[PDB]
């Protein structure tokens, strides 16, 4: 894998973040404790705290991303949500029109 | 007609007792190498008492089915008795033979190593084999009391 | 009980191996050619054995050594190959773990002596139904724990050596095939008990246990006498202490063994046995070999059971060291020593 | 020998000193080690006074 | 009535025997020579297969006591009380003959060396033989209601 | 009758796991089906107040079949342990062991044992040898005969047994050289007598389940 | 060599076809269980902090608000750790339509770069 | 009339007796071994048979007691009682027999490689017949009520 | 009416035993094969005496077969069970004692030519188990007709 | 009906069947520990103590779900106490199954270095909230099974 | 009514007690058994025994939960629910206290050696606590249906 | 009708939670075990036990999703068609991760020794979502056709 | 009758899923184990695994057919078609996957000696795999019979 232009995964930046998303307003702690990243990827990327912090900090942006667009996906749920046999009939398909 | 399950059943627990003991003392004889000296000197006691086994359940169940009759009193219903008196006879020469064949086994095996032990075990060979009366005479005495 | 396993695994394999059990060397034949002083006496008596067909085919009057080397690896090979490949199921699964576990000492010794910087050009096989060359050149060159466990995950059931390497690997037990041999003879009088348990209910085995515990016991002791005077570790494991009947305890072997020269474990252990308060060497030797040998010919009155077939494969060790030692002490114009000493057979 | 043992080492182990006196009672001997002999030149038991354990 | 009681007396002698056959089976195995010879432990081991036949020649007399209580005909309530002394004398007859056919393999086996454990051997069978006598207790006092029924 | 179906498949349901049970790890038995009956059993019994207790007649099937299928059965299966160590002592010896094969009658007399029986308790019929509770009375001799052949079936069957196994170690007989098979050929002389014994007692016992008109 | 490739391909393409609409509904169970499992504790809590006023209210509304963060943020962590199912199925069927873990470190790689 | 509950008299001696002759096997088994090293911890080992052996009185009195409130007619206030009074000092005693058993094989070896291990096994021994001792008492609770059939 | 099950069950049973035998006989036929290949066509005598069986059980199968579904009722069909099940029992304790038999045959045949003959005698005198079960069920199917 | 009472005994033979198992288990720890030092004796015995209380939860819950029986017996009054005292039965058994490889991890561990008593004791200590539970269970079942018919 | 929806609130405590009790035995284990080697990681390693003995609430909550929705005079089709989320509660339970024990003992086991495994064996051993989670969001759901018929 | 429809919905979440709970100690016991050889492999060697406990969302959606459409009446015919799709999620689910315990440990000790089989190791356990998928939407599609009216 | 097709619906994807569960484990067992050994030989042997989690999709798409002709309300005739053929299907797919296991383990540990016998292997996985083309095909043929009522 050392295309030069094409294909090394292009489409993986935003489908990747954007499907992975949809899986969680649980994203507003996701986008803190990833914007707390931004500020502490200078200090955090000569640190090497911890095993998942680091595999995290290298990986900031795609948590950037998929912590930004699970804001959407996260809040979204809890049309409305009440109870089950209700919003599974949009749920169902909504996932399907998605994919 | 429940009663015939009884009288059938008597020497069936004898008859592999008595198979099992007889098959425990003959696989428990095959050694050692000698047999001039002790095998079978005092080592045959343990399937001819352990073949009187099927013959009193035989017996027990020739008793039971002469005494067994259709015309006689059989709407009780009282014919309970006949399962316990030949499960009791077959229970009592099923251990007989079972513990005749495991004590012959040990004994036919144990007078080649050491034979100062051949009194010690047919003194324990002769004793064990009375396990089996009780459930004779138990069927005797209870197709005695009743028809 | 009797009456109610019907294999007929261990029937074929009882019977195969009854069929060489039934022309061997008895007690009388090896009392007989203990006492005997002459070659046609010597050779009369041990030429009816399944060791005297090659002294049938090839006559002579003075035994040799490498007629009595070819003759008793000619006799393993076909006591042990002949009787393991015409064996299956898990009468033939369970059989060949205990030619593994045999073959599992010197397949250790060798790959500790390759590492060790020595010659190796002749291997002689006891009881390893595998040759030298096929299975023993390879885990004998291989000196990884990888490779070592690879090979030995290739090979049908997994033999008694992944579980030494697997303790070697992280340097637990010792450096040397003195530590691993002990602890693989723990380990190989664990898995005879836990075999022995776990075959009980399909098969009856009382004898297998008495055996079993007896040689556990006397390979305990044996075990402990052998790392006296030895400068043995009091700290590594070294003195296979185990329980295994109740009366020994591991302070009192390892304890008697390493430096306290305390002979009351023979003692409390038992009072039949030719051993209990003895302190020498030689006496030992011979009343260890007396007591393994004892509990095999009456282990072999009873049939259709693999515990008769456990004790005449191991009756073959003592077999052959006693039928090599009486052709070459009476064939060198000699007496013996150990074979005029043991009386039990 | 073990109550005379204990009241002639508890009475008379005073007058040695009240740091090397213990309670003790009859001669255990071992095959490993041969205890309860007030050995000397090698490691065992020690008392205040003279006392030495002879079993007939 | 359907004359629900009579396995009760047959069913009492299946465990009581069972056990003595498994004390003497169990007491009976065992190597019992050292070299040649034995401490004459012979004459000592023989109270074993009396001390597990008298568990069953004691359950026998509950079998005995019920077979002659049962008669020829009898109601449904003298019946199932009748039924049930036989399993407490034949549980207890089979355990104190598991419990004295370990005892005696045990007492057997390290008896062979050495006889000094005979002591509490012995008295480990005659403390483990009173569960057939209470047993036999509870079946007689279970029997001693069971008489005149109607 | 549900009787008929069930114990048809249970019958060949048990034969299956318990033949399958020896043989080669294909299929095993049904370990919870003992524990499953058993609360059933009991919980049932218990609740509500009433007796369990099945009510056939005759059922008219098992017992010429049964008593010739467990005789045949189990004297089929005593040879196996006998011609594998007469045939597995070889070159050994030309001694006793290959004329001692007069066990091996005494073995294939349990075939006949009790398919004697099992051909004298049909006379006439084939599907009710004696009068059964669907057109008549007195089902109880159709009713003994399940019994008695179950009985002389398990008697030869193991009678058979016993004398594979004394023809077994009367095979070899000897652990060593210079030894006479005499000794366990009058031990294993004395096992027949419990097949003919037990099939003369089991089926004088049993009465006479034939002529039925 | 085109003769198993084109049947291997077709098998792989009919096979990736429902394979892919069948492995896209994970996305309602997830978060429909994330979903529930935060607004029945988010919901269980809520009502129990608001009542009893006063000094009860604060100190029962702040153990358990906290007690309930706590474990929200872990299990939005577990389920942030266990939302790798759209990059194994992006990585296994989504690469085989569109051309391995060289997509992953190419997303890492491109914003760099 | 219909009755059930005649088994609850022997399912306590049953369990009880088989609980005790497992105790008194296990105990008999490391005094046994114990007895070959040292031959003085016997007597003194041969206590915990006896101590063991004393579970059997509570399943044999509760039996008893059982069995002598029973009267001539049966009904649904009786049945079933002794059954569950019996059955759980029943199980209370096989459980500590158990223990009891396991508890007295490891305290005799221990006992006989070390001394000083008697006070502790004979505490832990002499602890374990709280279990019945409480099952004995639910049973003697439960069999309070089982009087009074209507 | 169950007799189906009685009816297979003798084809069910044979074919097992027949399996079982052939694949001992196979087995050991197959290893002793190996160190001479003169022994094989004397090897090869217990997979075809074990798999000869297995025609009992067919024509006992469809002579029970040829009277089901043309009469029947509750007192005809109770002799197709044991009448298949003695000639299953029958064949597969024939073919499981004649896996060993011939496997045993078939090392002492190897051995030497001596037990060659014995083996076969054996193995040809192991029929009548079969033979006699066949013709129990030859005789109680015969008899299948009595009424109606 | 009229089965409710081996459910309600079955109670105190499961909680002292678990502290039977663990009374074995902590005397076969002690036992193996005090061999080689016989000094820690009197530490190690606070197991079977410990494990012994969990049999007064189903011995109270027995006497107190055998003090709420009527004069009659139905089917309403012999399926709440069953489950309510097999849940208690059950919860002691299970505690006593795990305070029995504690006690014995524990007296195992404690023979070569007494430091792992604290942590021993208090995860030993820590495993009795099941006999509690089982017992409020039972409570809790046995507080609706009033007005047995 | 037969009045046995009692069944399904003693398995969710039966099932999660057990599993908590294996769960808390397996940590138990190889804290203890690692607590001798190597003393610094005590603190460390009593995560696994809380971590495991939180599984016993939820069956304890969902048994106390179930209990109130029973009421005075049950029903034919109301132990159905009951039955069947505490059985899928109870299974829960035992398979996350079971997968809590294996983890706990490998998680100290792997962790004794070196502990730079500590945040691999604390999320792998958080990650499993779903399963309970789920089992009585389960049980609660159906609980709370089977409170409006009757 | 009995409305009996709960054993279907809560018989999934008992295989698929002892399942996952399987392979996440199957996972969990060899990840410690690997994470010692290689500090850097443990976060690449703990996507097995989330793998494995992934399966566990298809048997809580399932039951979840069939909890609600139960209620207070049902029908004869509805309590039967979830029935399969539970017991069908639940034995796909418990067999996925039966194999995906061994899988992932036999996985995790291929790949601790070398890293490039962590490519080969984590696609050859990507392949088995199809099972669960394919059973959770039987089970969907099972679930969907159950309740037509309301 | 209330109904009896979800069974073998349930039956086949529950026996096709656990078929190909075990043969993909027992695949992956044997590719994981033997892909420390060979770097090369990873490719060739991930096939088994591939093939045999192709399996499903014959179970599933028949209990997608037999699901999709069941609603609410159904008969009584086919639930005996529709169970026979998903039993038959789901028979065919476990002992397909079962062949498939063993087959693919043994060809996965013998292609590291010898790389010859690899078409072999897949020859006999593409031949072992018609075992469930051939059930499935029987459970289409009785499955296209049981939608002519309801």
């Amino acid at each position: 894998a050392q295309y030069r232009e094409i294909n090394a995964g292009l489409p993986t930046i935003v489908t990747f973040p954007f499907m992975f998303a949809i899986m969680f307003g649980h994203g507003f702690l996701m986008t803190l404790a990833a914007l707390s990243l931004v500020l502490n990827e200078k200090k955090i990327n000569k640190m090497k705290r911890g095993e998942i912090f680091d595999m995290a900090f290298t990986g900031r942006y795609i948590i950037l991303l998929m912590g930004v667009f699970s804001m959407y996906t996260g809040f979204l749920y809890n049309g409305t949500e009440n109870a089950l046999l209700f919003s599974n009939s949009y749920k169902m398909k909504l996932s399907i029109l998605m994919g | 007609f429940f009663g015939f399950a009884g009288c059938a059943a008597a020497m069936v627990l004898s008859c592999l007792g008595a198979a099992i003991g007889t098959a425990k003392s003959g696989i428990g004889i095959a050694g050692i190498g000698t047999f001039k000296p002790e095998l079978i000197m005092k080592s045959l006691i343990p399937v001819v008492m352990s073949g009187i086994l099927a013959i009193y359940g035989l017996v027990v169940a020739v008793l039971i089915a002469g005494n067994l009759s259709p015309t006689e009193d059989y709407t009780l219903f009282n014919g309970f008795m006949h399962l316990s008196c030949g499960l009791c006879v077959g229970f009592a020469c099923l251990s007989s033979g079972y513990a005749i064949g495991m004590v012959g086994d040990v004994g036919v095996r144990k007078y080649m190593h050491q034979p100062r032990l051949f009194v010690g075990i047919v003194l324990i060979l002769i004793f064990s084999e009375v396990l089996g009366l009780y459930g004779m005479i138990v069927a005797l005495i209870l197709n005695t009391r009743g028809s | 009980m009797e009456g109610v396993y019907f294999n007929i695994d261990n029937g074929f394999i009882e019977g195969v191996v009854r069929g060489y059990r039934n022309g061997l060397l008895s007690n009388n034949q090896y009392i007989n050619l203990t006492q005997c002083d002459t070659l046609e006496d010597l050779k009369l008596q041990l030429s009816s054995t399944d060791y005297g067909n090659f002294l049938s085919s090839v006559s002579s009057e003075s035994l040799t050594t490498s007629l009595i080397q070819e003759y008793a690896s000619s006799k393993l090979y076909h006591e042990f190959n002949y009787i393991r490949d015409q064996s299956s199921g898990s009468t033939r699964k369970f059989m060949d773990y205990i030619t593994y576990g045999y073959m599992i000492d010197n397949v250790a010794l060798m790959i500790t002596g390759t590492i060790h910087d020595r010659d190796k050009g002749e291997i002689l096989q006891r009881c390893h139904p595998l040759g030298w060359f096929d299975t023993l050149p390879t885990l004998s060159v291989a000196t990884d724990l990888e490779s070592l466990y690879e090979t030995v995950l290739v090979d049908t059931p997994l033999a008694p050596y992944f579980k030494n390497c697997f303790d070697t690997a992280e340097e637990l037990d010792d450096m040397n095939i003195e530590i691993i041999r002990n602890k693989l003879y723990k380990a190989y009088l664990e898995d005879f008990y836990n075999f022995v348990t776990e075959e009980i209910p399909e098969p009856a085995k009382e004898c297998m246990q008495t055996l079993l515990g007896f040689e556990a016991d006397r390979r305990s002791i044996n075990i402990a006498l052998n790392s006296l005077q030895s400068s043995d570790i009091d700290p590594d494991l070294k003195s296979d202490l185990l329980p295994n009947i109740g009366k020994l305890y591991p302070l009192a072997t390892f304890h008697l063994a390493q430096a306290q020269d305390f002979e009351g474990v023979r003692a409390a252990l038992a009072n039949v046995y030719e051993y209990r308060g003895f302190l020498e060497t030689g006496n030992l030797e011979d009343h260890f070999y007396q007591l393994e040998m004892e509990l095999c010919r009456d282990a072999f009155t009873q049939q259709f059971a693999i515990s008769t077939v456990w004790a005449w494969m191991k009756s073959k060790e003592q077999e052959v060291r006693n039928i090599t030692w009486i052709a070459e002490c009476i064939a060198q114009n000699q007496r013996e020593r150990i074979n005029n000493y043991i009386s039990v057979y | 020998l073990s109550k005379c043992k204990s009241e002639l080492i508890d009475a008379f182990g005073f007058l040695g000193g009240n740091a090397f006196m213990k309670d003790k009672k009859g001669k255990i001997n071992k095959q490993d080690t041969s205890l309860h002999q007030y050995a000397s030149l090698v490691d065992t038991e020690y008392e205040p006074f003279v006392m030495y354990i002879i079993n007939l | 009535a359907p004359f629900f009681g009579a396995i009760g007396c047959a069913s009492a002698i299946i465990f009581t025997s069972l056990g003595a056959a498994y004390g003497t089976a169990k007491s009976g195995v065992g190597i019992c020579a050292t070299c040649v010879l034995r401490p004459d432990l012979l004459f000592k081991n023989i109270v074993p297969v009396i001390m597990a036949g008298i568990i069953a020649i004691y359950g026998l007399v509950v079998s005995v006591l019920v077979c002659y209580s049962l008669g020829q005909k009898q109601a449904l309530y003298t019946g199932f009380i009748q039924l049930g002394a036989g399993l407490s004398v034949g549980l207890s007859g089979l355990a104190a003959g598991f419990a004295i056919g370990i005892v005696g393999d045990a007492g057997v086996r390290g008896s062979s060396q050495q006889p000094r454990l005979f002591v509490g051997m012995i008295l480990i069978l005659i403390f483990a033989e009173v569960l057939g006598l209470y047993g036999l207790i509870v079946a007689l006092l279970l029997n001693s209601r069971a008489t005149q029924d109607v | 009758m549900n009787k008929e179906s069930k114990d048809d498949d249970m019958s060949l349901g048990k034969f299956s796991f318990s033949h399958f049970l020896y043989y080669l790890v294909l299929i095993v038995v049904i370990v919870y089906g003992l524990y499953k009956l058993f609360t059933g059993h009991g919980s049932d019994i218990n609740f509500g107040k009433f007796l369990l207790r099945t009510s056939p007649y005759m059922w008219a099937n098992l017992g010429i079949a049964l008593c010739v299928g467990l005789s045949v059965v189990g004297a089929a299966w005593g040879i196996f342990i006998t011609g594998s160590s007469m045939i597995g002592a070889g070159v050994r010896a030309p001694r006793i062991t290959t004329k001692n094969l007069i066990s091996i009658i005494f073995c294939e007399v349990v075939a006949i044992y009790g398919l004697i029986i099992a051909i004298v308790f049909s006379s006439k019929l084939t599907v009710a040898t004696a009068e059964n509770m669907y057109s008549k009375s007195n089902l109880y001799t159709g009713y003994s005969l399940f019994w008695a052949g179950i009985t002389v079936g398990a008697s030869n069957l193991i009678c058979g047994i016993a004398v594979g196994i004394t023809g077994a170690t009367a095979a070899i007989s000897d652990a060593a050289d210079s030894a006479l098979f005499v000794k366990i050929l009058v031990i294993e002389i004395f096992g027949s007598i419990l097949g003919l014994l037990g099939l003369i007692v089991g089926l004088l016992m049993a009465g006479k389940a034939s002529e039925f008109q | 060599d085109i003769m198993i490739h084109q049947v291997i391909h077709t098998i792989e393409f009919c096979l990736n076809c429902v394979s892919h609409t069948a492995s896209y509904l994970r996305l309602w169970a997830l978060s429909l269980a994330h979903a529930q499992l935060s607004s029945v504790l988010w919901t269980m809590t809520i009502q129990i902090a608001f009542g009893f006023r006063g000094f009860v209210g604060v100190f029962m509304t702040v153990a358990l608000f906290a007690m309930w963060f706590a474990l929200t943020c872990a299990v939005l962590v577990l389920m942030e750790g266990t939302s790798a199912m759209l990059h194994s199925l992006r990585l296994h069927w989504v690469e085989s339509m569109s051309k391995p873990y060289e997509p992953f470190a190419f997303e890492y790689k491109d914003m760099e770069v």
